[PDB]
């Protein structure tokens, strides 16, 4: 049950480190979607190869 | 005698200071912290070319040449005004120990703040100027400026060499030469205005300064004031100094060659940012060898250092009759305002005459003057001399308890103020309001005012502080360094 | 060659004071026991004053010293710190409010010290590029911030239109010259409301209508104008009556006629916010005691509460600058309105050294008649326009006149004695 | 404060990395390929280098020297002007690599050299340093 407690602390540490704390969460999850469709194409590329 | 090591600087005590280098890893962090947020200011202001409500400059009759530069105000609005609920406290108590706190709130992401009527109280303060503990409305101490604010006033109407002078003026200039150990003595109105104020009146067209790396913004402004060549030399580099010493006898001016008017040096005792004290006797020694003068800043020094505290001069047990002129305030041990100019009784007369202040600016209110000679009484002898041996036990506890906890501390380990390294951008707006949480209140200083890789925050001792108070506040700060991974030393 | 540097070393500099007296001047720094109030005592001689700036005479009222006691007893003397770094009271925050409030303006900074209020105000908006204009007999904490802000400064002569003008037009000349740097030049213009060193006042609406002629920008430093120029007494603009808002940015002290310590600019705030950023003096020294503070508030209690004060200080003002006048051998420079006067001497000596060593025997028979004078001191070899020597006569309202006549009876006629 | 920004401890070691970082993400696109992905890459790189070192003049921040740099560009102003510097050379040096790197990829062709040469030239133009303050008819 924790786990998914503990695991929120880690997203919360990835807040901290580059700087996604004070970001203005409208403006997070534009960031958001740029770290996930670029390691989104890096598998659909990477399965190719 | 401890260390006479090459410039024939004699040294006492063991001096241990620490400047532990940054780690690798955590520095290129730091980068990518301020280009993820430096990118999206360009996003923000792009977003601005159509109308977190702004200043809005009259269009009514105006739109000229317009005032500000939009690129100047970058930071101040892209990584400040994110982040700008710490520092900026209102407080509604004595700053003591303990510090009620008016709490504020924004909804418009720190555009404009809202008081709820909150006080947040008993919060443990570590970003005061209070070291010696005269932050109190209790006591005979501050019971003496109350006789005196009944009877005189609150404040000169008039100058000094005009109508203002009062005795306690009289009194005060000679109470503090006596302190210091100098001739004569002079006070001011306040600490800033000092330095902006006198240091132009000594060193005129030909002079040439040389000045630290990080002085202040008093130190730096009286030299642009009078118009004289600045030179720059880095941190506690004796080294350093004396090269650019060396160069500054054996070469004159850039254009012509002629030979330097008269040369000094501008030093400060403990420097507020990275808290560490001057290598003192190495300069002594140093401009004995090169004819230099020299400007002294007890500033945060004085009645911190030495026993029975009287600045650094005392605390390497030196003679106060080889600085050639020293300053301090007394908003920073003394719970005062003002600060003084202490120097040979030649020197004084001729600032009594050519002074910017005496001459122009009001001089002190009376009450201060009391809480100032109240407060040297119960140091020169009641809450008096034994507070400087419990903040140096202070000071002692607390630097070797952070550093075995795996903080990494700069400075002096016997200085009373503790840098506390941050890296990250977000680790500053986190910090400050993560220790709000846990009942106390600190310091956390910026990126414009640091380098890029410092970001540090900052503690301020106390001997108001007892171990109690200065053990629980050690127990929250073992939280909170864990849970934002700050551990950056390895030792 | 390593040993020719060696013999560059034996060299001596200039040591550091000079050798100060020039026939020996020492200025007797005048020792006053007690207050200085309007029944004074200096160096063992009782006397009234005539330099003391409490216009008001709000040093003397115990409410004002029972309000700051009460701040004594809550909050301490001093602040621990700047004003940023938990250093910002509530009446703090409560007198920013009120000088808003009283100036019927948005903002209001407060700095710590009377001086440093425009000698920090002026370089943080006038930044090496920009034009400054500047009326030459300004006070001396104009003519420093000046110097801090690397900006060429154009002077024009002393409250003297059109010849502003002439240098106005001269950069319309450089306007279509070069339009590239016209549009980054943003020129200001520096008029203070009251003179201190002339004790005149400047005509601003033909100023005003002249700024957007030209198309520049106004910095009102109403230091000794604050306080008693309006029927309430919020300076040249209450007497001009015209609009507050034309003005970008109104300077003053409090010290000036409220009696406490440091300096306030208020304003729009589209500029007073930008000090809290760059202010040099603003972040960077100790905020202003809170005892200080709640006496002042209570000053603009008791200006607010009774605007009669404003009234008799004027007409007061119109019968020692009447009844003065007529006296050989001197001169009154100051205008009627001014409350501070110059009464420099005309039939000018030879050397101002001297020539202050003949004022100086005026002021000293006059304090052993129990009145008491300054004699209006100055830095002759830096102020870049200096006056010729003065002595300031200063009124209050708690003056009592049939006590103020007896002065110019007295002054009337000892100078002539002396000439 | 805009002088020691270059001079720091570390930042030649982040410059790589954001390169490196942007080679791997732009190789991973689809409809691409293995030269014009280093076409583009130093196209970008040496945008990127015009940008923010030729272009915005000024501070982000205020200058307490009264605005002296609000006129000089963020080249002009490292380590205040003295040229041959340890960091500028470092600078310099870098997208000459990535010509070579270019050079070695996409096989030597006639348009790559054509493309991939003009931004190179009109980064190292600017550095040369008797190209101190001349500012071609604007900015
Ligand atoms: C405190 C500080 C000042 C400012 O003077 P205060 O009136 O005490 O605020 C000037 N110089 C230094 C080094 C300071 O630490």
């Amino acid at each position: 049950a924790r786990a998914w407690k503990q695991m929120s602390w880690f997203y919360y540490q990835y807040l901290l480190v580059t700087a996604l704390y004070m970001l203005e969460p409208w403006e997070r999850t534009v960031f958001n979607s740029m770290l996930v469709s670029i390691v989104g194409m890096a598998l659909y590329t990477g399965y190719v190869f | 005698i401890h260390h006479v090591t090459q410039n024939g600087g004699l040294y006492k005590r063991p001096f241990n200071e620490a400047f532990e280098e940054t780690p690798m890893l955590v520095a290129v962090l730091t980068y990518v912290g301020y280009g993820v947020l430096t990118l999206f200011g360009y996003l923000r202001d792009f977003l601005r070319y159509w109308r977190c409500h702004h200043a809005t400059e009259r269009e009514e009759q105006k739109d000229f040449v317009s005032l500000y530069q939009d690129f100047e105000n970058f930071y101040t609005r892209n990584l400040y005004m994110r982040i700008r609920d710490n520092w900026n406290r209102p407080i509604c108590s004595v700053p003591g120990a303990r510090v009620d706190i008016m709490e504020r709130q924004s909804h418009d992401y720190n555009w404009s703040f809202k008081y709820t009527g909150n006080i947040i109280k008993g919060v443990i303060n570590m970003g005061s100027y209070n070291y010696l503990g005269f932050a109190r409305n209790t006591g005979s101490c501050q019971e003496a400026a109350a006789k005196v604010l009944e009877e005189y006033g609150a404040g000169v109407c008039s100058t000094r060499q005009e109508i203002g002078n009062l005795d306690k003026h009289e009194e005060l200039e000679e109470l503090v030469a006596r302190f210091l150990g100098v001739e004569a003595a002079m006070a001011y109105g306040m600490g800033f205005a000092t330095n902006s104020m006198n240091i132009p009146a000594l060193v005129g067209k030909g002079c040439l300064i040389l000045s630290d790396e990080l002085n202040h913004a008093s130190l730096v402004l009286g030299a642009r004031l009078s118009g004289a060549t600045i030179r720059i030399f880095k941190h506690n580099n004796m080294q350093s100094l004396e090269k650019l010493l060396k160069d500054a006898i054996v070469y004159g001016q850039p254009r012509t060659r002629r030979p330097w008017k008269k040369i000094l040096i501008l030093v400060e005792g403990i420097y507020s940012m990275e808290g560490s004290i001057v290598r003192l006797p190495e300069v002594i020694a140093l401009k004995k060898k090169y004819k230099a003068y020299l400007y002294l800043d007890e500033a945060h020094s004085i009645g911190a250092l030495g026993p029975t505290g009287r600045g650094v001069v005392e605390y390497f047990g030196l003679d106060p009759e080889d600085v050639d002129v020293m300053m301090g305030t007394f908003t920073k041990s003394f719970g005062a305002s003002g600060g003084y100019i202490g120097g040979k009784k030649e020197l004084i007369d001729y600032l009594r005459t050519h002074s910017h202040s005496a001459v122009y600016a009001t001089s002190l209110s009376p009450p201060v003057v009391e809480q100032i000679i109240t407060s040297m009484k119960c140091i020169m002898g009641s809450l008096g001399k034994e507070c400087v041996q419990q903040l140096a036990e202070n000071t002692r506890y607390f630097r070797r308890r952070l550093k075995e906890m795996g903080f990494i501390i700069y400075g002096n380990e016997d200085s009373p103020v503790v840098p506390l390294m941050l890296y990250m951008p977000a680790k500053i707006g986190a910090f400050g309001r993560e220790m709000l949480k846990r009942n106390i209140g600190v310091v956390v200083v910026g990126f414009p005012a640091t380098p890029i890789i410092e970001s540090r925050a900052r503690f301020c001792l106390s001997a108001a502080h007892t171990k109690e108070i200065l053990d629980t506040a050690l127990k929250e700060i073992d939280e909170v360094g864990d849970l934002l991974q700050l551990k950056y030393s390895r030792h | 060659v390593k040993e020719k540097e060696e013999l560059i070393e034996e060299w001596q500099p200039e040591p550091l004071v000079p050798p100060v007296p020039k026939d020996h001047p020492a200025l007797n720094y005048n020792i006053v026991s007690g207050p200085p109030s309007h029944k004074t005592v200096v160096n063992g001689k009782e006397c009234i004053n005539f330099a003391s700036f409490n216009f008001l005479g709000l040093l003397d009222n115990p409410r004002v010293k029972a309000a700051a006691l009460a701040s004594l007893k809550k909050y301490g003397v001093g602040t621990c710190g700047p004003r940023g770094f938990y250093g910002t009271f509530d009446v703090h925050l409560d007198l920013e409010d009120r000088l808003a409030k009283f100036m019927k303006t948005e903002e209001a900074i407060i700095y710590s010290y009377g001086f440093a209020t425009i000698a920090s105000a002026i370089p943080a908006y006038s930044k090496r590029g920009d034009i400054v204009f500047v009326d030459r007999a300004a006070c001396f904490a104009i003519q420093k911030g000046l110097q801090a802000s690397r900006s060429d400064i154009k002077l024009f002569k002393h409250n003297d239109m059109a010849d502003l003008e002439r240098l106005l037009k001269e950069q319309e000349i450089e306007d279509q010259k070069n339009p590239r740097k016209a549009r980054v030049t943003r020129r200001f213009i520096v008029v203070e409301g009251l003179y201190m060193n002339t004790g005149t006042i400047c005509p601003l609406p033909e100023l005003v209508k002249l700024k957007y002629k030209y198309k520049a920008r106004i910095f009102l430093e109403e230091s000794l104008s604050f306080g008693v120029l309006g029927e309430h007494g919020r300076g040249v603009t209450e007497h001009y009556g015209i609009n507050i808002d034309d003005i970008d940015l109104i300077s003053a002290n409090m010290e000036n006629a409220l009696a406490s310590i440091g300096g306030f600019c208020c304003g729009r705030s589209f500029v007073i916010d930008h000090q809290r950023l760059s202010g040099q003096g603003y972040c960077f020294s100790a905020s202003l005691p809170p005892l200080l503070a709640a006496a002042a508030i209570e000053a603009l209690n008791i200006m607010e509460e009774n605007p009669g004060i404003f009234a008799v200080l004027k007409e007061k003002c119109g019968q020692i600058h009447k009844a003065l006048q007529g006296i050989s051998g001197l001169k009154v420079v100051g205008e009627s309105l001014s409350p501070a006067f110059h009464l420099q001497l005309e039939e000018s000596t030879g050397s101002r050294e001297q020539d202050v060593r003949l004022l100086q025997e005026i002021v000293d028979q006059c304090m052993n008649r129990s009145i008491a004078l300054t004699q209006a001191r100055y830095l002759e070899k830096e102020e870049k326009c200096l006056p010729p020597p003065s002595i300031r006569v200063v009124v209050t309202v708690e003056q009592t006149e049939e006590e103020l006549e007896r002065a110019a009876s007295t002054i009337k006629e000892v100078a002539q004695a002396v000439l | 404060p805009n002088t020691r920004v270059m001079n720091s401890r570390g930042i030649w070691l982040s410059y790589v990395l954001a390169i490196g970082l942007l080679h791997i993400v732009l190789l991973s696109i689809p409809f691409v390929s293995v030269p014009v992905v280093w076409t583009l890459t130093n196209l970008i790189h040496n945008m990127g280098m015009y940008i923010f070192l030729h272009t915005v003049k000024g501070t982000p921040f205020e200058t307490p020297d009264q605005g002296k740099a609000r006129l000089l560009t963020h080249w002009e102003q490292m380590d205040y002007g003295v040229q041959f510097t340890a960091s500028r050379k470092f600078l310099t040096i870098t997208p000459i690599v990535l010509y070579f790197l270019t050079s070695f990829y996409t096989k030597y062709d006639q348009i790559h050299f054509v493309l991939n040469t003009v931004s190179l030239m009109s980064v190292l133009i600017p550095k040369l340093p008797q190209l101190h303050g001349v500012r071609i008819f604007g900015i």
